[PDB]
């Protein structure tokens, strides 16, 4: 009627180290930090262990965004969804023009936030 | 007219980004006071709990006193 | 189709928006705990001189106790 | 080296419906309550008394921000600025359409947030 070990987060990890026990006591709480790409959407960052012995808690980190990549000159940009980690956009230029860049790019985890895994490209005669 | 438009596309992307930002900085504030609060809270239950050992005591060592004003 | 850039007008206005008053409200609990934090350090204090002065009187009732052993 | 009477502010009204005494020593602080149609920008809401005699501050209450109306279906909605208090909207049809309802509407206080003034209007043929 306790508690076995902590399930897989997609976007926080422990910050005391998990060395994995047999078992954890009914009731104990482990405090967890965000992933890099991840801000929080909770006050408290934890989760506890029940009277049934499962861990219980809320969605504490969201995705991190990414700023806008430009106004693409005399281009588009595509954006599908949103500008959320791991989304990605798609340029492309008017029809006088072409495209000199990339023409993807991916809201990736750069140092101590999220950036924009490929520049702006440029639209050209 | 093109130029506006996906200025404004722009400023609205920023915006989003930057309140879910503040709403990271908030919370983070709003779990470290929450924190204290809570630590506090014991703290200063743990000097009440205390100063109630020694005042229970304190009134038996006068209960003892008014006995021995004859023995 | 224009009905779903008009629906993206909508869509990110209504983040905007949802993120705007959350904000605030982020701000709303850090006034109350902040506040709070200040309103106890207070309690604590005022508990900290009452307990230095009924020392104070106590460490007089002494003197002038044993000041009566010899008297 | 004191203050005077609090400044009116035009985001947000003093604590206590107060008599305003004409003097107040240097370090007195106000207390404020954020205004109908705005939001806390600021964590504490106060302002101070400095030893220069004048009263120094934060601008701690921004405009709430209106939802987007709705949707509107044959038409154009029209936003100068943005959805913040007080802000005006307008709204149009398209070319063979008219408009049944109000042309613009206003960012105004509805319960004690904020809400349009007048509803969306209908495009219809």
């Amino acid at each position: 009627s306790n508690c076995g070990p902590p399930p897989t987060l997609s976007f926080a990890a422990p910050m005391d180290i998990t060395l994995t026990e047999t078992r954890f006591k009914t009731g104990t709480t482990m405090k967890y930090t965000c992933l890099p790409g991840y801000v929080r959407s909770h006050s408290t960052q934890t989760m506890t262990c029940n009277s049934d012995g499962e861990w219980v808690y809320n969605t504490f980190c969201i995705y991190k965004r990414c700023r806008h990549p430009g106004e693409l000159r005399n281009g588009q940009v595509e954006i599908k969804t949103d500008l959320s980690f791991g989304s990605q956009i798609e340029f492309s230029c008017s029809e006088g023009f072409f495209l000199i860049g990339s023409t993807t790019s991916r809201c990736e985890v750069q140092d101590r936030g999220v950036g924009w895994s490929h520049p702006l490209p440029q639209c050209e005669i | 007219n093109v130029s506006s438009v996906a200025r404004r596309e722009k400023e609205l992307y920023d915006q989003i980004a930057d309140l879910t930002d503040k709403n990271g900085e908030y919370l983070e504030r709003i779990g470290e006071l929450e924190e204290r609060q809570k630590n506090l809270e014991k703290l200063e239950h743990q000097s009440q709990v205390a100063a109630d050992k020694h005042y229970q005591e304190q009134a038996k060592k006068h209960q003892e006193y008014k006995q021995e004003q004859e023995e």
